[PDB]
């Protein structure tokens, strides 16, 4: 039974609450109570899976910096029993200890050859506090194989393109990338970008 | 009346060379350099105790590590020794004038058959440097460059085993401990094939 | 310890906030605004002098808008500074006898953070 939240580094904290046992059937919310800001915020938990609930605390506009590394936010799950709100879970949330960025966007083919392709991307809603302390992983879908079989291509630096070598001519590929900052004990990878389809030239 | 401009560089925070070109003077002249730091115990005006020469004339001063205070404002004074009132003073910010030595001990290792990692060392607090990595192959007509922070690693996630790679790296004292604009010399390159 | 690394990371974030303002400025009435300046700035309690100039900093950045969000930005600098500074005593920080322009102000506080960051490495 677990309560897990991540911050996109700007103005979005997303929470998942998993119950192990008796499932709630009344209203539950996440309540955000920052220790040094003048606002509180809430979101209504909706079912997402068989035993998990989720919702997003939108703290402001998409690219606005609403928290810092010194903020501590008391996050609580409150569920309705009769007329009263019961505190069902609680954490002291350190936003820059729990980062998960948005998946990279604007994937495009820069130049494609018979055996090579340069692909670029951008990050999104990413704090200036990271400077260049980010890394990426990419992967390529081949004709034979699945996404699970595709090897993870490591970029241990802020590099927003990849030149793929030793590809086959006139072949249909798909490409994905994900990002994370190096800061934070519980920080985790973004979701994978949307796959970009591309085709090598024929020779 | 107008003295030559002094230009100081702190080399790897080991010593500082301050130089000037005094061939703009009407005759050959040994100008003298004094210095002191603002807002400090080091108000006492110091005389250059290691002059540098160019065509047998003073053209610079070298300060040792002891005499360097990177974050205290540095005041350098050139003076005509035969004309006291003739003097020019500058205020330097030494933390923006650091030039690290080139990175060293470039090594490569395989993360997989087609993924390489470049690593290197600097004789310097790792945290205060950023780096520029350049690489190329025997198929390329030019270097590809990519910037790297204090982590000082560089991944190459898609390597062609048929190609021969060359790598080099340079470093800069920016932006966490200073805002220097000049890059080091390039490292000695290394190769892979 | 890792409270030293916590301090260091807080200083870095402050520094990046300041560098962002400075980079934003370098791309008229802004450059006539005058800022109080620290007489001495070598330890964290001296951030008192940065803290006290945040309201005038906010006002100047509001007047210049026509790629910054100054209410957010200043409120972020404010909480980071309050954490770094320590508990408030009398005589935290003393001012210099002359004021200065926004660029001299920002460079001074940038130089301050850089100076502490390099000793914590
Ligand atoms: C606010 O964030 C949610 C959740 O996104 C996830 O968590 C974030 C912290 C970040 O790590 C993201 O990369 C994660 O994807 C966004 O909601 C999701 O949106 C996608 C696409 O529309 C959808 O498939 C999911 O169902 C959503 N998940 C939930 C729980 O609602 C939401 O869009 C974000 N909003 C803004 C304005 O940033
Ligand atoms: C943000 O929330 C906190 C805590 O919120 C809980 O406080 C409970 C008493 C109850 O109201 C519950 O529904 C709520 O979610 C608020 O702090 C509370 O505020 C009053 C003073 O105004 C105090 O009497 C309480 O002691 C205090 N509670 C705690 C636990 O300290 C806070 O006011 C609120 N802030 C905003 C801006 O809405
Ligand atoms: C792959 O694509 C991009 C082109 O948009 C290249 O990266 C750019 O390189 C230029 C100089 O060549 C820089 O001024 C840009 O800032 C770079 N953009 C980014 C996002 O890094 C990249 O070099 C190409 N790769 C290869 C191997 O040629
Ligand atoms: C310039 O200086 C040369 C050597 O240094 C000088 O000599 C010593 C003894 C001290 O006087 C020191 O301050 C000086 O830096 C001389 O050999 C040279 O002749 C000098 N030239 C001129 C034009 O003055
Ligand atoms: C600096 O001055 C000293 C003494 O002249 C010399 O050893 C050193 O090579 C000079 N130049 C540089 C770039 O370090
Ligand atoms: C490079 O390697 C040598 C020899 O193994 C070592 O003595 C030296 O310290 C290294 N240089 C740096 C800057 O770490
Ligand atoms: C990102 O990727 C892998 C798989 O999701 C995990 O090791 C971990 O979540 C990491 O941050």
């Amino acid at each position: 039974s677990q309560f897990t939240c991540f911050y996109n580094s700007r103005a979005n904290i997303s929470c998942v609450w998993s119950q192990d046992g008796a499932l709630q059937d009344t209203s539950c919310q996440v309540h955000a109570w920052p220790d040094r800001r003048r606002w509180n915020q809430t979101c209504e938990l909706l079912p997402v899976s068989q035993a998990s609930w989720a919702c997003n605390l939108i703290l402001g506009a998409p690219d606005s910096q609403k928290l810092t590394t010194v903020d501590i936010v008391t996050l609580r799950v409150l569920c309705r029993e009769g007329v009263r709100w019961r505190v069902m879970a609680i954490q002291d949330f350190k936003p820059f200890e729990n980062l998960r960025l948005m998946a990279p966007i604007s994937l495009q083919v820069v130049h494609v050859e018979t055996h090579r392709c340069n692909i670029s991307w951008e990050i999104s809603q990413a704090s200036h506090y990271f400077e260049r302390h980010l890394e990426f992983e990419a992967r390529t879908l081949s004709p034979g194989h699945t996404w699970e079989e595709a090897p993870l291509l490591t970029l241990k630096q802020k590099q927003e393109w990849i030149c793929l070598e030793t590809l086959t001519p006139d072949t249909q590929y798909e490409f994905q990338v994900r990002v994370k900052p190096l800061q934070g004990e519980f920080t985790t990878w973004s979701p994978w970008s949307q796959p970009l389809a591309f085709r090598t030239k024929p020779a | 009346l107008p003295l030559p401009e002094v230009q100081c560089f702190v080399f790897n925070v080991e010593y500082m060379n301050c130089t000037w070109n005094s061939s703009s003077e009407p005759q050959p002249t040994n100008l003298t350099l004094h210095y002191w730091y603002k807002n400090s115990d080091n108000d006492k005006v110091q005389k250059c105790s290691h002059y540098l020469f160019s065509e047998e004339i003073t053209s610079g001063c070298q300060l040792q590590k002891k005499e360097i205070h990177l974050y205290q404002t540095f005041v350098v004074q050139l003076q005509d020794p035969r004309e006291p009132r003739r003097q020019a003073t500058q205020m330097l910010k030494l933390q923006n004038l650091v030039i690290p030595w080139a990175p060293e001990n470039l090594t490569l290792h395989k993360l997989s058959e087609s993924q390489l990692e470049l690593n290197w060392n600097n004789r310097f607090l790792n945290h205060c440097l950023e780096h520029l990595v350049q690489y190329r192959t025997d198929w390329d007509h030019s270097w590809t460059e990519q910037s790297v922070d204090y982590r000082h690693k560089f991944s190459l996630p898609s390597v062609d085993g048929q190609k021969r790679y060359t790598f080099r790296v340079r470093s800069r004292f920016n932006p966490l401990c200073g805002s220097a604009q000049h890059w080091s010399e390039w490292s000695h390159p290394i190769h892979w094939g | 310890s890792s409270s030293t690394k916590k301090t260091q990371l807080q200083l870095e974030h402050l520094l990046l906030d300041l560098q962002m303002i400075l980079n934003g400025i370098n791309n008229t009435r802004m450059l006539t605004a005058k800022f109080a300046m620290p007489k001495k700035a070598t330890e964290l309690k001296h951030l008192q002098c940065l803290e006290e100039e945040l309201k005038p900093l906010e006002e100047v950045l509001n007047g210049a808008q026509s790629h910054l969000r100054p209410r957010d930005l200043i409120s972020n600098i404010n909480v980071i500074v309050l954490e770094l500074k320590g508990s408030e005593t009398t005589f935290m920080c003393e001012y210099a006898d002359e004021t200065a322009t926004i660029v001299e102000f920002l460079n001074r506080w940038i130089t301050f953070a850089q100076s502490i960051i390099s000793t914590l490495t």
